[PDB]
């Protein structure tokens, strides 16, 4: 059974694998989905919004009645939201004022104080404004590009689950890459940790392909393709970096609640239309490919992913 | 779109 | 650990209890919450989907190439929508034209087929033109109010969940009924098949009272209310009905995301607002009370629940 | 306003 948990933020991951059967049609190769949109704030950064958290608790770096403040205009903004409110913190978070007002409604629901910053200066202004904020005494900075218990939880959470609820049938691990923590945690887990090999895959946008060294671009994929390699990516970990274009990520995304049920994000399916290519290959035939798929569909009733619905 | 860590 | 799921309809329930803090602040009591928007398609409903739909595939009703329909204005859709995508089974749902379009994005987006019937006919057009479509051969309609697989599944999942992971320590559960099924199959597993003293309470809209003899009247708690005593609602295994208001229901869930970081519904505001008058009692002081949270708070952004936040 | 089993 589950142990009672003490507050939402220890709630965290648990998350189920399930095996897609329409989209994988013909494959002799077997993918399962990890559904990480099933968390307390209903993402996988509900993941590492506790422990980087936590982490400052112990550390001593952050202490009851200091204010917490972060620049991000994604769920990481929203999983440091229900932290604190669940544990009683202070929280500003900054953004450019391009963010959608739907994500601002959620963030303020968990009584975040949001500092819009000017979109003409994008998230490098966002950024500056958090690290000014930060500099004051009282004020702690979690800063999810640079911390290690982004990866650590994944170390400790993300990979055993996959490890036990597989009992160790992964042979690939295909996973978008935005901070790199999950990607880096998890096989840092199965390759340092319980020494089997396995495939792994970063997946980035075809319209700004960096860790592959191209430029940066401008995409639509929520959640990943940050245009820098991020320090919490552990590239020595990773076998293969693959591209995926906006327009892939946005149908596979679909097919994925037409042809699976599963609803889910933009970035969902730019990690499945990247699993599914590796899974289609000769060499893993007979062998198991494991994704995340990040958050859930809900969250993008107002993106390109629901244009076609009106 | 997103880019400069933009939608994390 | 978890069973790698078949399909996404085998991934139903499981979900967490946590415990509520600030809002029991000065109580003797504990209260839990379990958080039913953590499942398949985000509420408590995607296991009386996905159950009627296996009821019906083992005892024959339901045969592939078959048409599944239902009248539903609510979480059922989402859940049999998800659950006939994984399956593989055509479904048309009826509602009333009135029906949000953030709703019908969601239904669609599963492949759903979508009836509108007229808004002046209400729920009651909706139904009359399901049974009609139902009743043509090759049809099947799941009948959310009066199929026995709806409580059944709480007695076999939602139910030892709750009894297991606090450990036996349970002496009041409750919940909001919208078909009953909830609170039904919990009570009849906790009191029937554990033989345990535990005060079931049953919370329905101060707007309508129907459960406690009063006449139904429109409200804004969606989920609960039905306006009748389903036949899935067993009388005999509640012990206690409590009415709450709109405004306390949505004023709940407003501090349910705030005080606890919990995003959830305005029925899951109903909800916690009766056990926590529940837990108040002095005779319940070093007792647990257990209810549920329907859903999750992103599926009621357009509504009541977010109008203080524009 | 629900009612009739509207919402469910």
């Amino acid at each position: 059974h589950m142990p009672i948990f003490k507050d939402n933020s220890e709630s965290i991951g648990r998350t189920p694998l399930v095996q897609i059967n329409r989209l994988t049609a013909g494959l002799s190769s077997r993918v399962l989905a990890k559904i990480e949109g099933r968390n307390p704030a209903y993402s996988v950064k509900c993941r590492i919004g506790a422990a980087m958290i936590w982490d400052a608790e112990q550390s001593g770096k952050l202490k009851p009645g200091m204010h917490v403040v972060e620049p991000t205009s994604g769920n990481t903004g929203i999983a440091l939201a229900f932290v604190c409110a669940a544990r009683g913190y202070k929280l500003t978070l900054t953004m450019p004022e391009t963010m959608s007002i739907e994500r601002r409604m959620m963030l303020k629901s968990f009584g975040a104080d949001l500092v819009l910053t000017p979109g003409a200066d994008g998230m490098k202004g966002a950024i500056s404004k958090a690290e000014e904020l930060a500099a004051q005494p009282g004020w702690f900075i979690p800063q999810q590009f640079k911390n290690p218990a982004n990866p650590a939880i994944h170390v400790k959470t993300t990979g055993p689950e996959i490890w036990n609820d597989t009992e160790g049938q992964v042979d690939v691990f295909v996973a978008g890459v935005g901070t790199g923590g999950t990607i880096t945690g998890v096989a840092r887990f199965l390759k340092h940790e319980k020494k089997h090999p396995v495939h792994v895959v970063a997946v980035e946008p075809a319209a700004s392909p960096v860790l592959a060294g191209g430029p940066a671009g401008r995409h639509k994929i929520q959640g990943i393709g940050a245009g820098f390699v991020p320090d919490t990516f552990d590239r020595s970990v990773v076998d293969e970096i693959l591209s995926v274009t906006d327009d892939e990520a946005i149908e596979t995304a679909r097919k994925l609640a037409m042809e699976e049920g599963i609803s889910c994000g933009i970035s969902c399916g730019a990690a499945m239309a990247g699993a599914l290519k590796v899974a289609a290959r000769p060499e893993f035939a007979g062998k198991t490919i494991v994704t995340v798929l990040p958050d859930a569909g809900e969250r993008y009733l107002s993106t390109a992913l629901f244009e076609n619905l009106r | 779109g997103f880019s400069g860590g933009d939608g994390i």
